[PDB]
């Protein structure tokens, strides 16, 4: 294996209208965390963070119950938005991805916050499925 | 067609379904054609390519 400098990176645009650009990034496993938080906090752009609520779970593939689904619409993101929080989560669909990303969905459309819940998402290079546009 | 914002504002709640794309952009021409103003915010909201 050898060592070699980034190539991916920057903005990230989707199909849908209506939304800014997301940041994604290329990173080796092998590398310190000092640098990623100077990224995100300086380059990029972002605010220091008051709570960091890491979500797992997700043994319900295609659906999970409503129960839980009106806990993660509500009572993860309200709190997230009224503290100012990071909600750290997988950056795939799989598992409670979905969940996580509709319950955003849910919230930023069912109020007029004027702002959104960084959500942000770690994800394996590898398994990513339409990489070579990037 | 029925002007009835709850409706679809519900149906779009529904977490089971995995609305896809193509209803989603069926139902915006029935609220372009017509004068609906409300739910052509409310379906780009949603998130929908142009």
């Amino acid at each position: 294996t050898t060592e070699k400098p980034t190539d991916a990176y920057g903005d990230l645009d989707f199909t849908y209208s209506g939304r800014k650009h997301s940041n994604f990034l290329r990173l080796s496993d092998r590398t310190d965390p000092a640098t990623v938080y100077s990224l995100v906090t300086r380059s990029w752009g972002f605010r220091a963070p008051n709570l960091v609520v890491s979500v797992l779970g997700g043994s319900g593939g295609p659906v999970l119950q409503t129960w839980l689904q009106d806990l993660l619409r509500r009572g993860l993101v309200r709190a997230a938005q009224s503290t100012g929080a990071w909600i750290v989560t997988g950056g795939l669909h799989t598992g409670i991805g979905r969940h996580v990303g509709v319950a955003v969905r849910d919230h930023q459309t069912a109020s007029t916050g004027s702002s959104k819940v960084v959500a942000m998402g770690v994800a394996p290079w590898g398994v990513v499925r339409n990489r070579d546009m990037l | 067609a029925w002007n009835r914002v709850d409706i679809a504002q519900s149906e779009l709640f529904r977490g089971d379904i995995q609305w896809r794309s193509f209803h989603l952009e069926a139902s915006l021409m029935d609220a372009l054609l017509n004068d609906r103003p409300e739910f052509v915010r409310l379906l780009i909201s949603h998130g929908l390519s142009l």
